[PDB]
């Protein structure tokens, strides 16, 4: 249970990140905080939570330069020789 | 089926007479030939697809990857099924 002063606490600390990342994710992580129960939740846990999230975030995306017509290629190329078997095609 | 006595070519019938066209015999004696095929509607009727066991746990189910008809019931509390033509296990 989240008294009215964390989740203004949270809703504050989450405003001013909604550049930083895309807005499907901004909501589920709104959406998965609410969710915590059976812990008691501090100010520190929000700002780690928060601050991982968005570092997390950035050290997935995809570098200029990259080759990925040839990489999807082979992505879907590779499982179609793993094939092993209406009665539609 | 009937054949002249003289030219050996069969008859046709004509009226009531049966008459070789090649000799112009005739006779009083009338033979039917017919030819008759049949056709059989053992698996023609329309197929409702209800999760529903017939016998056994064999159902009437389609199947998401092949699309058989042929199901069976491995659990009714989760609906689950599996295909019988290919294996394929889902739920419905
Ligand atoms: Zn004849
Ligand atoms: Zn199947």
């Amino acid at each position: 249970m989240i008294d009215e002063k964390l989740k203004g606490y949270i809703d504050k600390r989450l405003n001013e990140i909604k550049d930083k990342i895309p807005d499907k994710l901004h909501e589920d992580l709104r959406a998965a905080i609410m969710d915590i129960n059976g812990v008691e939740l501090t100010e520190e846990d929000i700002d780690r939570i928060i601050d991982l999230t968005i570092r997390e975030y950035q050290q997935s995306l995809i570098e200029p330069g990259e080759a990925i017509g040839v990489v999807t290629a082979q992505s879907v190329g590779e499982p179609g020789t793993q094939m092993t078997l209406l009665n539609v095609t | 089926m009937r054949f002249c006595p003289k030219c050996g070519s069969f008859l046709k019938v004509k009226g009531n007479k049966m008459v070789c066209s090649k000799c112009g015999y005739s006779d009083h004696d009338v033979e039917k030939v017919i030819l008759k095929e049949n056709v059989a509607h053992e698996n023609d009727k329309t197929i409702i697809a209800d999760g529903e066991t017939i016998e056994g746990r064999v159902a009437i189910s389609l199947c998401p990857r092949c699309g058989s008809v042929r199901a069976i019931l491995l659990n009714k509390k989760k609906r689950l099924y599996r295909c019988m033509t290919c294996n394929f296990v889902y739920n419905i």
